[PDB]
């Protein structure tokens, strides 16, 4: 009996592998024989944010592409004037273990997550002031990795209990739990028209899911080691994951295949963070040799290096209007490049 | 009237040595003061005390080669007398800053060292910087003495001394015995403590090897030689010549011959001005390192 | 317990992921290739921006 | 995908001798200190042999110590194990365990009860 | 105008610096600490994540429990890289080799080879019964310790036959091998034996901790 149902599973294996072979025509690299290269791109420190008194596991970006929320170990999570070098509010965390942060796209919210396997969303605007909790969201078996705020009321989160949650924020309670990973689930990127999410965990996995149905329609099966970040291409069905394996590599979530493998000889510490331009041309990633990198994503030759940072660069994130790139590091500074 | 104060190795040896100091030191102590900024950067509190300290080195070896001339020409002066009031204020009082200075260094890193787990505020860039800023007023104003009174002096020899009178003066005799006691001896005496007490405790640590412990006694045992090698000598002498115009102000002939040795112990006296950055800065790994990376 | 629960659930989401239809790779450059050309000139990470108008 | 198939195995009485080799198909399998682990009938798993990236760093525990030999060869990417003088004491599934990530000699995780790699092992009776 | 909403970033900007000023007193006043391995040491100290806090000779210590996650540790124990020490707790008493490979991971981890690990050996009583009884997991899993001596410099420990002694510093060294090969003062994993009548754990920790703060002020105080 379960023989028979393990054959099966290695037949429906071939299977899949089968058709995924017959639709691999070629590799993204079939266009990496005309394109214009990029250049090499020269981005200096525009401003460092000097106000953590520890490693800044996370961050995120407004849609405003003004205000910063930026989180730490210290137990604060600072919203940043980055135009004017300013705190505007800073925020401390009940837990400060915090892995994730997020800022809310209206604006008005901010929530934070970490090893206390809760989310607190707070209120940034307030009638009264002294922003503070408005719902602990709680329920996550493990740790919190991600949490990616798509409305109010609605919020969409990562654990590393191998599920991931969309969770109603007025009721406190779950709306869908996704299924299917076998390892900690460590970032989330949610898609443009906000129907859908990938998800990389430590099982060399990424997984497409639908916010509204609540299953997974794609595996992604190409790394050999944990996914530590992972970040929707801007639009075009596609994202990007970066691995302990040295290796980032981008997926197309039509053709269910891996496209590009960003690695090189010299390279062998993980990608921590993982970013996205605007146009989508440029890919940039965080290592854990104390220094960032940016990718040409059609050409997967290297193409700059934000050096700048002494310790691990943790968090990574461009702004929605594409005109700055925010990388925390576990030097206890934030950087912006243009 | 005075003294016929006059000697042969005051042509070469002072001059020649300064030249030597004022050469080799300037980069070095200009090193050391970017290993301070460096530390500060990185919000280390003896990056202020270091920086202080390579700033005063950095003034005593600007103002040195007026003093090379003066000690060049037969101790004759070139400059007029307001000059010798700020650059001969400024080749005095500067090494008594400097060893203040390392003073404030041992009593920080025995505080490190000693106890790692109390006197967190006074080991604050803002402590740090109040101490500064003191000590540098104090000592300045203690020093402040010369002057009020005249210093430059002709005597009957073709000698226009800058600023120490050899027939001497009785202030100029208590402020020497002074800045002997209360400016050499007894920074030196804290900095010989704090430097035994980081030994105590480098001993008690269990995570340091054997050779760890032996390169900490040898580093500290460097730190207290030097300054006294330097000093010592100088200030022995001034003691004695006090001492004697303090008994026998009639009696000057022997400022002849002590002449030599006195101007050669301020030659070597001037050793520590480039002893202390490369016995601060580049014998340390850690402040090498970062040196080579500012290089 | 483990058969059906497990490994037939397994399967299961192996048939989903095997009925969807799929593209061929060709396509799935084509269109991000054309998306970083359309949206080029809108990327101050990639086109220096005017110092004018640059917030930094 | 990662994959660590094993084989060998079957029956074998008490003193006898078995191998067992694991394909692999989805890693590097030069760079990865991998390991033997197995769960005896009725306990957790429990840790066995390991072999380093070079194949020089080797060890074991107290009751393979001698009796057990890991190859590790390269080119066939398969990781062998000569199992010698039996004892009832394993009658085991032996799976092969993966480091998780390359290039490091601190294999965090080969225990855990769903680590990702770990494998579908192959019972050895004796 | 807008020289009103800059006078007003200036005075909130002014607050949240004081207000940082006085977090960063109160986090270079706490010491953060990760316990790996129990709550029987919680309970002699005095969700997600466990927060408990102590203080000895008015200093401020942090204790992080993590009861309430997956057996998957490579991820977040990373987060526990600024601590000043990882508090490793052991049976002592195949448990002996899981938790010698739990060590050893901890020791050779990338971002652990600054972090000197407390250990603890949180149960030895267990160990003297057992090589009392002899035939338990002792000799059987681990035969050097038959042939093995006890060094010279460890100490009697009275009220114990020498097999009790023997056993017990075989797992210490057993521990130290990792520990010395592949390590210097960077980690020095600080060897301590588990008295769980006693509160010495705490005094230990505290003294453990004063040693590791005063190898990091040797070092940025240049006095190598």
């Amino acid at each position: 009996e379960l023989d028979q149902l393990r054959q099966e599973a290695e037949q429906l294996k071939n299977q899949i592998r089968d058709a995924r072979k017959a639709c691999a025509d070629a590799t993204l690299s079939q266009i990496t024989n005309n394109i214009d290269p990029v250049g090499r791109i020269q981005m200096r420190t525009r401003r460092t944010l000097r106000g953590h008194l520890a490693k800044i596991y996370a961050m995120h970006w407004g849609t405003d592409s003004r205000l910063l929320v930026s989180a730490s170990q210290d137990g604060k999570l600072i919203i940043w004037d980055s135009y004017t070098t300013n705190k505007v509010h800073a925020i401390p965390l009940r837990s400060s273990w915090v892995m994730t942060c997020a800022y809310a796209p209206s604006g008005n919210y901010v929530a934070c997550g970490g090893l206390d396997n809760i989310c607190s969303i707070y209120n940034l605007k307030t009638r009264e002031g002294n922003v503070r909790v408005s719902r602990e969201l709680a329920g996550h078996t493990g740790y919190l990795s991600c949490c990616r705020f798509l409305d109010d009321n609605q919020i969409v989160t990562s654990s590393g209990d191998t599920t991931c949650a969309l969770w109603d924020i007025e009721t406190g309670q779950q709306t869908t739990t996704f299924t299917g990973h076998t390892g900690d689930v460590m970032s989330l990127s949610l898609a443009p028209d906000t129907r859908l999410f990938v998800s990389g965990a430590c099982d060399a996995s990424a997984k497409l899911w639908d916010v509204r149905e609540g299953m997974c329609r794609q595996t992604f099966t190409g790394h050999e080691s944990d996914i530590n970040a992972i970040c929707f291409f801007p639009n075009g069905n596609a994202f990007a994951t970066g691995s302990d394996d040295a290796t980032c590599r981008l997926f197309d979530l039509r053709a269910d295949q891996e496209l590009m493998t960003y690695s090189h000889d010299n390279i062998i510490c993980g990608i921590t963070s993982v970013s996205f331009s605007k146009s989508g041309r440029l890919l940039l990633a965080g290592y854990d040799d104390f220094n960032c990198n940016v990718w040409d994503a059609l050409k997967a030759d290297r193409a700059g290096v934000l050096a700048g940072h002494d310790n691990r660069v943790s968090c990574l994130g461009v702004t929605d209007d594409g005109m700055a790139v925010a990388t925390g590091s576990w030097d206890s500074f934030l950087k912006i490049w243009n | 009237e005075g003294c016929h104060v006059d000697s042969r190795v005051d042509h070469l040896f002072p001059p020649s040595l300064y030249i030597f100091v004022i050469g080799v030191g300037l980069p070095t102590n200009c090193l050391a003061l970017w290993a301070a900024y460096r530390q500060v950067q990185q919000r280390n509190e003896l990056g202020v005390y270091l920086m202080n300290l390579s700033i005063a080195d950095l003034l005593y070896i600007c103002t040195l080669p007026l003093w090379v001339d003066y000690f060049l020409h037969h101790d004759n002066w070139i400059h007029g007398p307001g000059s010798c009031k700020l650059f001969g204020f400024i080749f005095y009082t500067n090494i008594y800053i400097s060893i203040a200075f390392l003073c404030c260094i041992s009593v920080d890193r025995y505080l490190a060292v000693a106890h790692p787990l109390r006197f967190a505020r006074l080991r604050r860039v803002k402590t740090a910087v109040a101490v500064s800023s003191v000590v540098w007023a104090t000592e300045l104003g203690a020093n402040s003495a010369p002057l009020f009174h005249d210093e430059l002096f002709r005597d009957r020899y073709n000698h226009t001394f800058c600023f120490e009178k050899f027939p001497m003066e009785g202030w100029v005799a208590w402020m020497n015995l002074y800045r002997v006691f209360v400016g050499f001896l007894f920074p030196w005496a804290l900095m010989l403590l704090s430097y035994r007490g980081i030994l105590r405790a480098v001993r008690g640590s269990v995570s340091t090897e054997r050779q760890e412990k032996a390169k900490i006694k040898r580093l500290a045992l460097s730190l207290i030689a030097i300054v006294l090698v330097c000093f010592a000598p100088y200030h022995v002498l001034l003691l004695s010549r006090s001492a004697i115009y303090l008994g026998r102000p009639w009696d000057c002939g022997f400022e002849e011959r002590v002449f030599s040795a006195y101007h050669s112990s301020l030659a070597f006296t001037s050793l520590n001005c480039v002893a202390d950055p490369i016995l601060y800065c580049l014998v340390n790994e850690g402040a090498r390192s970062d040196v080579a990376k500012a290089l | 317990t483990a058969s059906i629960a497990q490994a037939r659930k397994l399967v299961e989401q192996l048939k989903m992921e095997a009925n969807i239809d799929r593209i061929k790779v060709s396509k799935a450059a084509a269109d991000l290739m054309a998306y970083c050309e359309a949206h080029a000139k809108e990327d101050p990470l990639l086109t220096p921006v005017p110092a004018s108008e640059n917030p930094f | 995908q990662v994959q660590l198939q094993e084989s060998g195995g079957g029956l074998v009485q008490p003193g006898g001798s078995l191998r067992l080799s694991c394909a692999a198909s989805g890693f590097t399998f030069s760079n990865y200190k991998m390991n033997w682990v197995r769960q005896a009938p009725g306990k957790g798993l429990e840790w066995v042999s390991d072999i380093s990236q070079s194949g020089a760093s080797i060890s074991y525990t107290g009751s393979v110590k001698g009796r057990f030999t890991i190859s590790r060869d390269n080119a066939k990417n398969t990781l062998y194990l000569q199992m010698n003088s039996l004892k009832p004491e394993d009658t085991a599934v032996y799976y092969c365990a993966r480091c998780p990530a390359p290039f490091t000699r601190d294999c965090f995780d080969v225990t855990s009860t769903t680590y990702a790699y770990r494998g579908q092992g192959t019972q050895v009776t004796v | 105008d807008q020289r009103n909403e800059e006078k007003a970033q200036r005075e909130a900007n002014k607050k949240i610096e004081k207000q940082l000023q006085k977090d960063k007193q109160v986090y270079r006043a706490t010491h953060r600490l990760l316990l790996l391995g129990k709550n029987t040491i919680v309970k002699q100290m005095r969700s997600g994540i466990f927060e408990t806090k102590f203080q000895v000779d008015k200093v401020n210590f942090h204790m992080f429990d993590v009861g309430a996650q997956r057996d998957e540790r490579r991820k977040w124990i990373q987060c526990f890289n600024d601590v000043t020490a990882i508090i490793f707790v052991v049976a002592s008493s195949n448990r002996l080799q899981a938790a010698l490979k739990l060590f050893d991971s901890i020791w050779n981890n990338k971002w652990l080879r600054d972090t000197s690990v407390i250990l603890f050996l949180n149960k030895q009583d267990l160990l003297a019964e057992k090589v009392l009884a002899g035939k338990s997991k002792i000799e059987d899993y681990f035969p050097e310790f038959a042939r093995y001596t006890t060094p010279e410099d460890a100490t009697p420990e009275p009220g114990e036959d020498p097999r009790v002694t023997r056993a017990k510093y075989f797992i210490r060294d057993e521990f130290l091998r990792i520990s010395t090969a592949s390590g210097d003062g960077r980690h020095y994993c600080y060897p301590h034996f588990t008295c769980a009548v006693d509160t010495e754990n705490i005094r230990r920790v505290f003294n453990d901790c004063r040693d590791i703060i005063q190898r990091m002020h040797l070092r940025q105080y240049e006095l190598l």
